[PDB]
């Protein structure tokens, strides 16, 4: 979404899945990330899909 | 063995550590044996199960 | 999400002192020193009369004290005059992120 | 000098959506946080939300959340907020004021030290 | 300080272990930093220089 109005840093939001209570159901999980900790993740520019 | 002949010595059995080394011990000793062995995992799973 | 507490509707004398109260919980009123009072009168808008519980807001006579304690804090009005007919709100934030005012109560005549 | 000039009035039908604005007078938009406020007919004053008029950052308590959505235009200096779904007690007199300084280091947001007032805009319904 | 109000979000990952991140930030979102009182740093800086 981005801020982009100045005046302000923040965190990025990011989403992933996991091995679950039972390990073949993987479910969805979410997480905040502090910006050097994530990286863009393929030069197949899908902006949306990053790299720990 | 060999008695002491003119002994007079107080005794605590509650107060003793001697069983509380034995304890240690033998823990660590059991912990040490789960150490080779197949840590299972896979069959952690839905089990689908008769009815 | 609203919680906050006061006694809706009290009555004080000329000349003598009054306590008009406001209570919360230790998340809103405890963990944060941070309250504050108002004034408004019908047909106009409200005017700050306390904040920090006794920082000296603009226009405020020595009267209107600002204390708090534990889950509780008070306008506790010493010489208490007449000209303030309308009432005295009170108002806190919660730990959650969130202003809330009282429920208002009335220095009625007097 | 400060005023805080709001819209006019206007009922809408219950459900229905209504934008209110409120305009900066004497001083620029960008200083405070605006915070959003309401009163009903008899009862108390309810708070709404605040914004942060730069970031557009807003947090408003359980009961308008959906309800309530928010924009700036610091261009123009003048501060929105716009409801929907609304319901009977929507006819109420919404206030809206400027909260503290914005500073780059201290979390002013969220605390009620509310310094200067709108007039007042009633949103109705019948 | 750091004014930002982090909140840890735990998370299940795998048998019997857990991961922890961070939920939701509580309030508005402010920058960290770190303070000196610059005429004492001055003072120090000079003082070094002699030297
Ligand atoms: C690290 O480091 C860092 C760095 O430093 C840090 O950070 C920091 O911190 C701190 C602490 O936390 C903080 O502080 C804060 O600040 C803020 C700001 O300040 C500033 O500014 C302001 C404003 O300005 C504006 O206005 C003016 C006038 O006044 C002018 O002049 C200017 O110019 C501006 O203007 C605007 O507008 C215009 C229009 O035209 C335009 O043109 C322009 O452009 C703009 O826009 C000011 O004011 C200030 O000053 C003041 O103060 C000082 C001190 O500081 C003094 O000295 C002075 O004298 C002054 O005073 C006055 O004022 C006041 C207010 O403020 C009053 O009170 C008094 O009495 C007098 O009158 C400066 O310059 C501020 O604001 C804040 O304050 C607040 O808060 C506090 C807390 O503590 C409290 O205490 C207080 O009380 C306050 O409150 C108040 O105010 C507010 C405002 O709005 C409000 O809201 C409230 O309610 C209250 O009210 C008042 O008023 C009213 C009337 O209106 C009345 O009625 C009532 O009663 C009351 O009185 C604080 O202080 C800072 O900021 C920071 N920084 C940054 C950069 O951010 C950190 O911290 C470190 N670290 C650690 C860990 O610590
Ligand atoms: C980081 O991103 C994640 C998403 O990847 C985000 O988590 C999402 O938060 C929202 C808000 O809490 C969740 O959506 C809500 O879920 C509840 C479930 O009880 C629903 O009831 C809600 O629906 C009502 O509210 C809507 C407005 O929020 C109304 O429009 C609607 O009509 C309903 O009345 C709402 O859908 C969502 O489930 C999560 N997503 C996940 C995957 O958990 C997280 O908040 C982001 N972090 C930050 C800091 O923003
Ligand atoms: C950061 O968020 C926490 C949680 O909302 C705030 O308060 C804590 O709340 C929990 C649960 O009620 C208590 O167990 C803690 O004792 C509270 N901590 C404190 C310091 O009061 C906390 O106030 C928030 N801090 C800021 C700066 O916003």
């Amino acid at each position: 979404a981005t801020v982009k109005n100045g005046t302000v840093e923040e965190m990025k939001n990011c989403s992933f899945n996991t091995t679950t209570e039972i390990r073949d159901k993987e479910k969805k999980e979410y997480a905040l990330f502090y910006k050097p900790d994530i990286v863009p993740l393929s030069e197949t520019n899908n902006t949306s899909e990053y790299r720990l | 063995e060999l008695v002491l002949g003119n002994v007079t010595e107080n005794f605590n059995m509650w107060k003793n550590d001697m069983v509380d080394q034995m304890h240690e011990d033998i823990i660590s000793l059991w912990d040490q044996s789960l150490k080779p062995c197949v840590k299972l995992t896979p069959l952690c799973v839905t089990l689908i199960c008769s009815n | 999400q609203p919680v906050l507490t006061q006694p809706a509707s009290v009555s004080g004398s000329p000349g003598q002192s009054i306590t008009i109260s406001c209570t919360g919980s230790s998340s809103d009123v405890g963990s944060y020193n941070l309250v504050s009072w108002y004034q408004q009168h019908p047909g106009k808008a409200p005017k700050l009369m306390i904040y920090e519980v006794n920082k000296w807001a603009s226009g405020v006579s020595d009267r209107f004290a600002g204390s708090k304690s534990g889950n509780t804090a008070s306008l506790t009005i010493s010489r208490l005059q007449a000209e303030d007919e309308a009432n005295y709100f009170c108002s806190s934030s919660t730990n959650s992120a969130t202003v809330i005012f009282g429920g208002g109560t009335k220095l009625t005549v007097l | 000098q400060v005023q805080l000039v709001q819209s006019g009035a206007e009922l809408k039908k219950p459900g229905a959506s209504v934008k209110v604005s409120c305009k900066a007078s004497g001083y620029t938009l960008s200083d405070y946080y605006v915070h959003w406020l309401r009163q009903a007919p008899g009862q108390g004053l309810e708070w709404v939300a605040w914004i942060n008029p730069t970031s557009g950052r807003t947090i408003s308590p359980r009961k308008f959340q959906g309800r309530v959505t928010m924009t700036t235009d610091t261009s123009m200096n003048v501060a929105y907020m716009e409801l929907r779904g609304l319901r009977s007690d929507d006819t109420a007199v919404y206030f809206c004021a400027r909260g503290g300084w914005i500073s780059l280091y201290v979390d002013y947001s969220y605390y009620p030290n509310f310094d200067s007032w709108g007039q007042g805009t009633l949103v109705s319904v019948s | 300080t750091r004014p930002n109000n982090n909140t840890r979000k735990s998370v299940r990952i795998g048998p019997g272990q857990t991961f922890y991140a961070t939920g939701d930030i509580i309030g508005d979102i402010k920058q960290a930093h770190c303070n000196i009182s610059e005429e004492k740093w001055n003072d120090t800086l000079q003082k070094v220089g002699i030297e």
